[PDB]
RNA sequence: GUGAGGGGAGUGAAAUAGAUCCUGAAACCGCAUGCAUACAAGCAGUGGGAGCACCUUCGUGGUGUGACUGCGUACCUUUUG
RNA sequence: GCUAAAACUAUGUGCCGAAGCUGCGGAUGUAUACUUUGUAUACGUGGUAGGGGAGCGUUCUGUAAGCCGAUGAAGGUGUGU
RNA sequence: GGGAAGCCUACCUCAAGAUAAGAUUUCCCUAGGACUUUAUGUCCUCUAAAGAGCCGUUCGAGACUAGGACGUUGAUAGGUU
């Protein structure tokens, strides 16, 4: 069985015992979190597809922790212009475990 | 106070060097020769982060239409077909379901076709 | 275990001596011997001093057999350099580098 | 006529892939048995069972 | 990394064989190229060959509309100077058909060795049979 | 070769402190191991990406390599360019 | 490669398509209020010649008859962060 | 239907690296163990075939190569008649 869920401004196919990288959330570590809307449950010939959304269906996840993925370059040069700079970057992100998906 | 350039000189182009492993010849040798191939690097890394989203959904959108087909379709009018019923799954997750189970883009097509009849 | 014997400040190239190097690379101390003793070459008097130095170093310190020896490491490495004037025509004057080498083997059973 | 770029470490490698030495002819000689260059006389003088300096 | 590619080591290659009479060269050409490339599996992958084995038979049957049966020209040039030759599409039909097909789908695929590799799933005969039975291919109306 | 040079033994806290001998960087030149490479055209990278080798907390891990593929004509100066 | 077009003229229904616009996460300048603030909202953040602001490292003097150091300083070479 | 010193054949030479690597005639090799990574798998012992090359005497073949002839079951080169 799996769903279908978004969470910021993106989504995802998920199945249970699933961990996921998500946008950075206020949830505090250790909490759980519950998506009331989910797009899509298949259940192996069980098809559920909702209009925007399928009624009644949750999805629940726990949250693992935050952090912070690798460094990337940015660098910026026009040749013959004397210009150059550069800076460096890393995302925010928080890692969430599926428990549960009910239909 | 005399001030010798050595220490810190040499600092700078040891991590030019590093950050140079694994080029060809003397682009991963000679300071002068690695130092221009290190900001090349840097300028195509910036335009492939925003080359890689077309090429990531033009694959899904072939992938779309290779499943719309097989469902007796195009990618156009599925696409229409399911803005028409209000379904909001998006092109990655439609390539998914189509590359991995072929039963539920089936459904999906069928409720495309419907709401264009 | 190795046994190592070096030649240092042999008087020729290392690219000239890397030939006879290579000729005689893996293979067991006899038939290098007769290679070297049958060669033409000027670099193979030095490298059969420097292998039957080895040999006599394995012999005599390591109280080892000399039918089991074969030359299982060899290279040549560059040394000290000679600088020196050759007068040219019309006045000029151009620079000559005399070339010498490291030469060291090891053998081992 | 002279170069326009420096040729490089690999080219030149190339270039030499050409250079290795060979082996010669060695034979076990009858009478006495020691390795002698084939089709010459050893080195005491032998050749064929005849001697050259008695 | 949740959209994956294809294995090259699990594609499966499945056989075809099309008859060529009575078709118009051009949009034979593109649906020979498509399957070639793969375009029709929802498993494609730009770097990854998932196409199909294709048998054209009946390979000199194949039309032009218009008058490109005398007009439509055939080039090559030997690196020699002045050493352009010249042919059309009458006289090639009747001497080698391989090529025209050749020729056609070589110009619609990838220019790389992919695009080799390829272009060498296709197998065109002149007449009627072919030597693939071993292959059991099926009959494709395209 | 009564040579040069080395291998043992010995001195020394240390001899890769052994005589142009404290430390011993880079250009440049070897040897060994792993992977890739002899049907394919270009500033040599970059975004993807199969396979292989070793390590492993056995993975949605680590290290090395990069078949195949989208894009891509060095740097400085001087110039309307 | 294309001929009741894959050409031209007219009309329509869809779709593709940019670093434009929207979504989510983060940084920063100015202004208006919280009547200390570092919290909100609003408007901005391509740049040569130039102008303005804020910083990192290096050698030496005081603080230093202090603090670290043969249970290993500076320097060299890797790894992680 | 006819129709030119022009085009394709026809004449001479090269040509399967034509990676699509083509065809025909004839010849050669048929042994035992151990192990795990059960695989055209890895290490032992035993076997070196048909042939090719090194070497030699050489050429009306030749820069070096390559190519041709011969090596005592012999006229390949020199000498001798």
């Amino acid at each position: 069985m799996y769903a279908v869920i978004q969470s910021g401004g993106k989504q995802h196919r998920v199945v249970e015992g699933e961990t996921l990288k998500v946008e950075l959330l206020k949830a505090e570590s250790g909490a759980t979190i519950t998506f009331d809307d989910v797009l899509m449950v298949v259940n192996g010939d069980n098809i559920q597809i909702g209009a925007p959304v399928v009624a009644g269906a949750k999805v629940t996840a726990e949250v693992i922790g935050h952090g912070r993925h690798d460094k990337i370059r940015i660098i910026k040069m026009r040749r013959r212009k004397h210009y150059r700079k550069q800076q460096g970057h890393r995302q925010w992100f928080t890692e969430l475990k599926i428990t549960g998906i009910s239909g | 106070a005399r001030v010798k350039r050595g220490v810190v000189a040499h600092r700078r182009h040891k991590k030019i060097l590093a950050r140079a492993k694994g080029y060809y010849g003397a682009r991963s040798r000679v300071y002068r020769v690695a130092f221009q191939a290190v900001i090349k690097a840097g300028q195509y890394a910036y335009r492939d982060r925003r080359q890689k989203k077309r090429q990531f959904r033009a694959l899904w959108i072939a992938r779309i239409n290779a499943g719309a087909r097989q469902n007796g379709l195009s990618y156009s009018r599925m696409i229409d077909g399911l803005k028409k019923a209000q379904v909001i799954i998006d092109r990655r997750v439609l390539a998914d379901i189509a590359m991995h189970d072929a039963v539920a883009f089936a459904a999906l097509a069928e409720k495309a076709k419907g709401a264009l009849a | 275990m190795e046994v190592t014997a070096k030649l240092r400040g042999a008087a020729i190239s290392a690219q000239k001596a890397r030939l006879v190097a290579d000729l005689i690379r893996g293979k067991s101390v006899a038939h290098a011997l007769n290679i070297l003793n049958f060669s033409n070459k000027k670099a193979a008097v030095l490298v059969k001093k420097a292998l039957e130095s080895a040999i006599a170093n394995a012999e005599h310190n390591n109280s080892l057999d000399v039918d089991d020896l074969k030359v299982s490491t060899i290279y040549v490495d560059e040394g000290m350099s000679l600088k020196r004037i050759m007068p040219r025509a019309k006045g000029r004057a151009d620079r000559i580098t005399k070339r010498t080498c490291h030469i060291t083997v090891k053998v081992g059973v | 006529a002279v170069q326009q770029n420096r040729k490089s470490r690999s080219r030149r490698d190339m270039r030499r892939s050409h250079d290795a030495l060979t082996e010669n002819a060695l034979t076990v000689d009858q009478a006495t048995g020691e390795t002698h260059r084939r089709h010459h006389v050893t080195k005491d003088g032998f050749y064929r069972g005849r001697q050259l300096f008695a | 990394m949740k959209t994956l590619s294809a294995k090259p080591a699990e594609v499966q290659h499945d056989w075809f064989v099309v008859d060529a009479t009575g078709k118009t060269l051009g949009r034979l050409a593109t649906e020979i190229a498509r399957r070639l490339r793969g375009k029709h599996k929802t498993s494609y992958t730009p770097h990854v060959d998932t196409g199909d084995y294709i048998i054209v038979i009946n390979a000199e049957q194949v039309q032009v509309t218009g008058n490109k049966a005398l007009d439509k020209k055939y080039y090559r040039h030997t690196e020699f100077p002045g050493g352009l030759k010249e042919t059309n599409f009458e006289k090639l039909v009747a001497h080698k058909p391989e090529e025209i097909f050749e020729r056609a789908v070589k110009g619609m695929l990838p220019k790389g060795p992919l695009g080799y590799a390829m272009i060498k799933k296709m197998k065109v005969y002149a007449g009627s049979e072919h030597p693939h039975a071993a292959q059991q291919p099926q009959v494709l109306d395209i």
